[PDB]
């Protein structure tokens, strides 16, 4: 929501509706954690860039902030406050209020359900089958089975869309382009294209692997 | 680690096979073997090809002999094998072409139109002919080269030409046996390499202008390509297997009857080319010479010359027998017309009378 | 997909080339691959560069096929492609230029007026010549190359000088096929790699002082 | 019909028939001449019904070809 505390996310943007661990190691984020438990367990998670500056900065943040409902929050004495967050949807960040701790206000959820939902369900089923194929094939490149288990039995299309988009491994810029896309079908098309690209480089790995035994 | 990791690096620089990049060439000369197979070649050529391709793939680095071997492989594959051209099996189209474009050549186009007719009467278009191959003799620049280009246009097979005059040895008519980087065939093999078909219309330029003294006599090689019973088994010094030269037409040019060598004087059809008379060159300049000076110097519909002034040019600016001198004069008129027009166009269409000629 | 898989080839084999036992390539196959397929030069450069990939992945020390891959790549890339200087198309400009650069016999000036006045009439939806090429005859001491650089400055074009009194074969002006370094390409592509635009004036010095010493 | 608050006259209409304008009365406001109806009723309705079914199937294919260009 608005004027909620900001936690910079660790090394990757956390996409909504996936049970993910979020590390809180710096004290400037710990102060915003202490403030966010005073905000009815709702945190406006705004991620920073890939080079993590040791202190959060009012210029290194991202333009999309996700609102997360905290299922449970355990504290650890090692120095890291690992919080279990189950996020809801992306929201735009209007501007940056400097800290530390940082503040950034948002708006209502940017996820929308447009017309022609039969095509939406067809694309959800097609992307589910394609991601099942991607998970079943990429055993050599370490794709897990609990990630495939946690995407079955979904009510909203955004559930499966954001959970599958998190459960495949790629860069941060493609995820940012996905979270820029508020359309329900364009995100599915982007994930399908990225999965095809990964499977094709995967095929390229077996091509070089055949010519391994050839030219040995 | 220095040995094993480098060996695995060798495994990588072969095992990637350049993948998408390796798709072309298939790891350096797999595709050249593919192109040996793709070009329909004689069997002795293919045996030489596969044999010396087995002489290839032998650690090319540290061996320029493998480089000239792959060079020889390229020549073998690049040389056209089993690639033809459509022809015209009629004499009528050559009548309409050499009545059309080249102003009749005064009568002697019919003495050419008998030779092409006799050549297309030979049944099956067989290898044996026992026949001449149409030498052209005449003073320079009288349309003989464009005569051959016209004859090939009527033929609807591509014209070619090679200025073979001034060559002192057989070493670039047959080439030489390969021994280093920079090994090269004869000029004829260069010629038919830049002609992508196996049946061109080849025009020799200066057989009578050949020179002899050292490094073997090329007159053997021209005799060997000369006879149609002999050019079919023309072999090289660069290449090995005799090349088939039956389908390849050989129009030839020269300039002097009495300095073509004796093995190349017999079995030849002598055509003494004439030179269009003053008024005939006037007619030439009116429609196919000064209009091309206009069309290439970019002044269509923006200049003209009276034809008595063209008489003044031919009578006063060109005493050569051909048209190349008149071509140069009309080019100079085209250039000074371009200057006198780009000085400010005083007329929408200029007028060159006989007066101001030493001003243009 | 072809470009990204070849980029995967770039990424894997730039991680591979750092530790090579083939060192005269200097690991610069992927370093110069930035202008193989991330190149803003035409599909001749793209197709040549695709074959350069086949010409990479080779060792060195004596007749290297991969050093000549990168030397050929630079030659193709360094030589300008679809890169042109803005050339002023004026003839009275040259009347001032040849007035400000030379005392002049005022005779040859008329001849370059003839030729350039033809050059003003280059038509046919392109620039095609079928025209003479200005042979200059006279003493060496007379300012001929000064006249040529005057014309080049009058046209806003890059003057060069490569002389042909010093070539004896079609290997100092022609090339050799890129399969070994120690093959060094010819004078015009030397001067064209010198220039950053595809359109220079070139004056040729002493054509008549050439000979056929060796075979060819 | 009704009046929108921003200054727009909004009207919901269904068109009746086509007509041909013979003469133009000068305006503003503009006037048109023509006929009350000049439509053509369907004759030989079997081919018309076949064309209707084929147009329905073609429109279903046209709306089914969209993947990121969705339609109502
Ligand atoms: N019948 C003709 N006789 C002479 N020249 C002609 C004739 N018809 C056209 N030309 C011109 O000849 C020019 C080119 O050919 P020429 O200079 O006559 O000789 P060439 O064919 O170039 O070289 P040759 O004749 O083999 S030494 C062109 O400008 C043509 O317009």
């Amino acid at each position: 929501r608005l004027e909620l505390p900001v936690i910079p996310l660790r090394n990757t943007v956390i996409l909504p509706h996936t049970t993910t661990p979020v590390d809180v190691g710096r004290a400037k984020s710990k102060r915003a954690v202490e403030e966010a438990m005073g905000a009815d367990r709702l945190i406006f998670l705004v991620a920073q860039r890939d080079p993590e500056v040791d202190d959060p900065a009012p210029d290194d943040l991202y333009t999309w902030g996700v609102q997360a409902v905290v299922k449970q929050a355990m504290r650890l004495p090692d120095g890291t406050l690992q919080v279990m967050v189950e996020a809801r949807a992306r929201a735009q960040v209007t501007d940056y209020i400097p800290g530390p701790y940082l503040r950034a206000r948002g708006e209502v959820f940017s996820e929308i359900f447009p017309i022609d939902e039969a095509v939406v369900r067809v694309l959800v089923e097609e992307l589910k089958e394609a991601f099942e194929k991607y998970v079943a094939n990429h055993k050599s490149l370490r794709l897990d089975r609990y990630q495939l288990e946690a995407v079955k039995g979904t009510s909203d299309p955004a559930m499966l869309a954001d959970t599958i988009a998190y459960h495949a491994t790629w860069t941060v810029a493609e995820k940012q382009e996905i979270l820029e896309l508020t359309d329900l079908e364009a995100r599915l098309k982007k994930v399908l294209g990225l999965l095809s690209r990964d499977l094709e480089r995967f095929e390229l790995d077996k091509r070089v692997a055949q010519r391994v035994k050839e030219q040995m | 680690d220095t040995n094993q990791r480098e060996s695995y690096l060798r495994e990588q620089m072969k095992a990637i096979q350049k993948e998408l990049g390796g798709e072309d060439g298939l790891s350096d000369l797999e595709a050249l073997r593919k192109k040996i197979e793709e070009v329909g070649m004689p069997e002795a050529v293919k045996t030489k090809a596969l044999k010396e391709l087995d002489r290839l793939e032998r650690m090319q680095q540290g061996s320029p002999e493998a480089t000239v071997a792959r060079t020889y492989l390229d020549w073998l594959t690049e040389v056209p094998w089993s690639k033809a051209d459509p022809e015209v099996l009629d004499i009528n189209h050559t009548r309409q072409v050499l009545d059309e474009d080249h102003y009749g050549l005064k009568d002697v186009k019919e003495r050419i139109l008998e030779y092409l007719a006799v050549r297309q009467l030979t049944q099956g278009l067989d290898v044996r002919n026992k026949a001449p191959i149409l030498v052209l003799v005449g003073p320079p620049g009288v349309g003989k080269t464009s005569l051959g280009r016209s004859i090939a246009r009527s033929m609807n097979r591509k014209f070619h030409r090679i200025s073979l005059g001034g060559v002192r040895d057989e070493a670039e008519i047959r080439g030489h046996r390969r021994t280093y980087i920079g090994a090269m065939p004869g000029k004829l093999i260069h010629a038919m390499k830049q002609v992508g078909v196996i049946n061109p219309v080849i025009l020799l330029d200066e057989i009578d202008k050949m020179s002899s003294d050292w490094r073997g006599d090329p007159a053997s090689a021209m005799l060997e390509v000369l006879d149609p019973e002999q050019n079919n088994t023309f072999t090289d010094h660069y290449l090995d297997v005799p090349y088939d030269l039956s389908k390849v037409f050989f129009i030839t040019t020269a300039n002097t009857l009495q300095t073509i060598p004796r093995p190349l004087l017999d079995r030849m059809e002598v055509i003494e080319i004439p030179g269009y008379t003053n008024m005939e060159k006037q007619a030439i300049a009116r429609q196919y010479l000064w209009p091309k000076q206009v069309r290439e110097s970019g002044m269509e519909g923006r200049i003209e010359v009276t034809d008595a002034a063209i008489l003044r040019v031919i009578s006063e600016y060109t005493r050569e027998a051909g048209v190349r001198g008149l071509e140069r004069e009309l080019g100079k008129i085209a250039r000074k017309g371009a200057k006198f027009w780009l000085e400010g166009a005083w007329e929408g269409l200029r007028t060159i009378d006989a007066s101001d000629i030493p001003t243009y």
